């Protein structure tokens, strides 16, 4: 398997650097060359710049100049990527691909422009806010058809992501857990939520694990009816 | 035993480029290519493969070409249409890569010497032609002197008199 | 630069459906086009290389066509795998340039959304915050209006929407209203109702919760 | 037959990643442009200058 | 500290009186000054070939009909074949011929670069050394006239070859 393999997420601050890395293996890494792909949350993918393995020449998009470098080194088959001065709109997903095959003459059918494949993706959040676990509080459930509905609301964390499951991975089904949100305070919310039969409330236990790596947080969160 | 340049012939022991040094010192001899020369080449020439269908023909309803009967001034109209219009393309794709050919030549021979001018101007007075294709370099010269010189950080300064005091 | 144009933006098909995307330069690039598929949440892949080539893995039900200046990506037979976002790039010239992507989704008959309502806890309650959230479950298709109504008072400004992709065994939504108050103002009123209108109901549906009732 | 092919000619398919061809001046579809020469080849290479001895 | 730099992956923004030119650092200061006959040498070239692209004149009058109203048949798919087999082999010969010029004007004008060191080199004879970048190194006292000199080609290198050899060894 062709396979390129990213370095680990990074939180930064506004005016910053963030140096991104990606290792090549089962090619041959000095006869190909790298782009940088980047993708904003929830919009398109922009294209950042080339690297060159066998050269070590460089093209960049315009209006990335003067804040990019990027870097090839041929013995650990390692492409980096350094973006300077960072913004909160510098806040995206980071794909390397191998791009452009080097060394010989190639006609257009076998020239490899074209991006494959893919490194896994480097999440690369900036903003002037600080790492922070979520609380995370109960939405109790109390009927229809007759299903109830219960969930847990996390809230106020950063950065992304969090996992949640319930019961320990063993509920999956009926389980919706909804895309995060960036609230005006600069921290993510985030709610998971799962219907079950309204008969099991009173016999069957109800527990949304909640896990933030970036913080090293863990919570287990008891879900149960409200008590009146 | 003794090397020699691309003057008298080429080297069909390098295989890892297309241009590039070898050398003998009090080290032993060496061989490496030169990488950025060798991509500028290849690049011009990837160019041209990309240039020479960069044009899609994309033709559906056109003239019958080919005819069972006889029929005389309409037919005679249609296969010397299509008869002229081969010939002419016949004559385009003769001349274009007669031109390609020998500008494809041209550039290589052209990066060849622009690797011999971009050494001779680090060795400066270090250095004479041997008029082979090789330098004389008058100084003491290990393979850290000689990687120095193939990747362009060779000071000449450093070795000037030396090499100075040898030439004279 | 040049621009990649993709046509349509969005799409729905049944599973057996066959689909063709479009992709547009606005000059030519030769046949260096190349098409990327991404699943919600993971990387892009390459589908097709220099508009018409399959990558060597690949399913021979997606097709590739184009040259120049006009470029399209047919799947003829659609199968459950085949639902995701479709990037066109171009390759021709740095910079290299994307379309914006065309979502494939599933066909489904509308389905009414199961709406619930849940008061603020009171372990958030005690530090200082309300937050009131609507979910509306299972529903089709996507569109769907939600209001909050408090004491009657029709409130903007304070509550975020938040949808699902499309599940993966019944191919319906999932949307969550949060509406946030600070405690003070939550202490204000008593009842407090979203509205959730949606084609899969002729009439809209209300559910209201009594706050300090249970 | 069942395979894909942009161009066609009454001697059947053929690809169109050369600019030129010489099967038959009856085309259909992206074809390349018909000419009479059998071949022609591009350099890719430089001169091949073999070594002395 | 601003040292002058030559045409060695380097153009000049600040040169607008020609193409090509002189830019020194000696004792009296820096200066600057074009070279009229070389940026005149490539400008005669690209001028002629500007003449030579409009030369012909194409004038025709009466000829065929190549928009149709109604379908036809036979004839009138000759005559839609005609046009459109001329069409394709002009645009053809029209992307074919900037391409072969926009090639020679760049290899002249990077001549023309050339041809004006190389007359320099051979003016400064052993007075002088190639530093690498496009530059001379004057290994000798040269003034503001001794650099117009050069720059007007009566530059006498045996006025200076001594005091220029000292210096270089
Ligand atoms: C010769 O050229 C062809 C096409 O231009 C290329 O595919 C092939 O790799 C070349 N051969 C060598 C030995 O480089
Ligand atoms: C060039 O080679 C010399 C000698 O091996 C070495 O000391 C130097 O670091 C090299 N420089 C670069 C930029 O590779
Ligand atoms: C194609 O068929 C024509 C006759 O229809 C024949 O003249 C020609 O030689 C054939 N060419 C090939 C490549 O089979
Ligand atoms: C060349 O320049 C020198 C120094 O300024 C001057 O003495 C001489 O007259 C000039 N010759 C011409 C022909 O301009």
């Amino acid at each position: 398997q062709v396979q390129l393999v990213q370095s680990g997420p990074e939180v930064k601050k506004p005016g910053a650097s963030v140096k991104v890395s990606c290792k090549a293996s089962g090619y041959s890494f000095s006869r190909y060359g790298i782009s940088w792909v980047r993708q904003a949350p929830g919009q398109g993918l922009e294209w950042l710049g080339w690297i060159s393995g066998y050269t070590g020449n460089t093209n960049y998009a315009q209006k990335f100049q003067g804040r990019v470098t990027m870097t090839t080194d041929t013995s650990t088959s390692t492409a980096s990527m350094e973006l300077r001065s960072l913004r909160s709109d510098d806040t995206a997903v980071y794909y390397c691909a191998r791009d452009k095959k080097q060394g010989e003459v190639v006609l257009p059918a076998a020239s490899f422009r074209w991006f494959a494949p893919w490194g896994q993706g480097t999440l690369v959040t900036v903003s002037s806010a600080s790492t922070k676990g979520p609380s995370v509080f109960p939405l109790a459930p109390s009927t229809s058809g007759g299903t109830a509905a219960l969930g847990c609301l996390v809230k106020d964390y950063f950065p992304e992501p969090v996992t949640v499951s319930w019961n320990s991975g063993a509920l999956t089904s009926g389980v919706h857990t909804f895309p995060a949100v960036l609230q005006s305070s600069g921290l993510y919310s985030l709610s998971s939520v799962v219907t079950v039969p309204s008969s099991s409330l009173g016999t069957q236990t109800y527990i949304c694990n909640v896990n933030h790596k970036p913080s090293n947080t863990k919570v287990d969160k008891k879900v149960e009816p409200k008590s009146c | 035993g003794a090397i020699a340049g691309f003057i008298e012939n080429g080297w069909e022991g390098m295989i890892d480029g297309w241009y590039g040094f070898r050398h003998q010192n009090s080290e032993g001899t060496g061989q490496a290519a030169d990488l950025k020369s060798t991509q500028a080449a290849i690049d011009q020439i990837n160019g041209k493969l990309n240039r020479v269908i960069e044009k899609t023909n994309e033709k559906f309803h056109q003239i019958e070409k080919e005819f069972s009967e006889v029929e005389g001034r309409i037919q005679d109209l249609e296969k010397y249409v299509e008869d002229t219009k081969i010939d002419l393309w016949s004559y385009n794709a003769e001349l274009l890569v007669a031109l390609e050919n020998q500008h494809t030549i041209d550039l290589t021979d052209s990066e060849m010497n622009k690797l011999f001018e971009k050494t001779r101007r680090q060795l400066r007075e270090n250095a004479e032609d041997m008029g082979n294709g090789c330098f004389k370099i008058y100084h003491k010269c290990d393979n850290a002197c000689i990687e120095s010189i193939r990747n362009g950080t060779y000071d000449h300064d450093v070795y000037r008199d030396e090499a100075l005091n040898n030439r004279f | 630069d040049i621009q990649m144009t993709q046509s349509p933006v969005s799409l729905s098909a049944s599973v057996g459906d066959r689909v063709t995307i479009t992709c547009r330069a606005s000059q030519s690039i030769g046949k260096f086009l190349n098409w990327y598929q991404q699943k919600p949440g993971r990387a892009p892949k390459l589908l097709i290389y220099y508009a018409s080539n399959l990558e060597t893995g690949g399913p021979s039900r997606f097709s590739g066509r184009g040259s120049e200046t006009e470029f399209s990506l047919t799947i003829s037979s659609l199968q459950p795998e085949d639902f995701a976002t479709y990037y066109c790039q171009q390759s021709n010239n740095v910079p290299h340039t994307f379309g914006q992507g065309t979502k494939l989704e599933i066909k489904r008959t509308v389905a009414a959304p199961s709406v619930f309502i849940f008061p603020p806890s009171d372990e958030q309650l005690k530090s200082g915050t309300a937050s009131v959230v609507c979910l509306l479950n299972n529903f089709y298709p996507r569109e769907a209006k939600v209001q909050w109504k408090v004491d009657n008072a029709l409130q903007s400004g304070n509550s975020q929407e938040s949808v699902t992709e499309q599940d993966s065994k019944d191919s319906t939504y999932s949307l969550s209203s949060t509406l946030t108050l600070s405690k003070a103002d939550y202490e204000k009123h008593k009842v407090y109702a979203c509205e959730v209108t949606h084609q899969g109901l002729s009439s809209p549906v209300t559910k209201s919760f009594n706050r300090g009732e249970c | 037959d069942t395979c894909i092919s942009e161009c066609i000619t009454p001697n059947g398919s053929i690809p169109n990643d050369k600019p030129f061809q010489n099967v038959n001046k009856i085309t259909y579809g992206a074809c390349p442009k018909y000419v009479k020469q059998n071949t022609l080849k591009l350099a890719t290479g430089m001169r091949n200058v073999p070594e002395k001895a």
